[PDB]
């Protein structure tokens, strides 16, 4: 599972990590079968 | 008999919304109260007798 908030339109500087509780839903399940202890998200 | 739940009742409409990765519904006592036909994905109710 990867529970992500991908929340556009931020009016509010980036400056520090944001407050307040923050529900998240899940947006992907699938069968590995192993369980995971690395990654590297390309980034464009 | 619901994909393997074994029960008896009375079966309706509800309003509830499942999430995508849900399939069972609970209650205070920890007993199935509402579950999602396999077939076609609309949400039932249980009620006892």
């Amino acid at each position: 599972k990867i529970y992500s908030k991908h929340t556009p339109i931020l009016v509010r500087e980036p400056e520090d990590l944001p407050q307040g509780f923050s529900a998240l839903e899940p947006l992907v399940d699938l069968p590995i079968g192993i369980n995971i202890t690395r990654f590297q998200t390309l980034l464009a | 008999n619901f994909n393997g739940l074994k029960g008896t009742g009375v079966l309706t409409e509800s309003n509830k919304k499942f999430l995508p990765f849900q399939q069972f519904g609970r209650d205070i006592a920890d007993t199935t109260d509402a579950v999602r036909d396999p077939q076609t994905l609309e949400i039932l109710d249980i009620t006892p007798c």
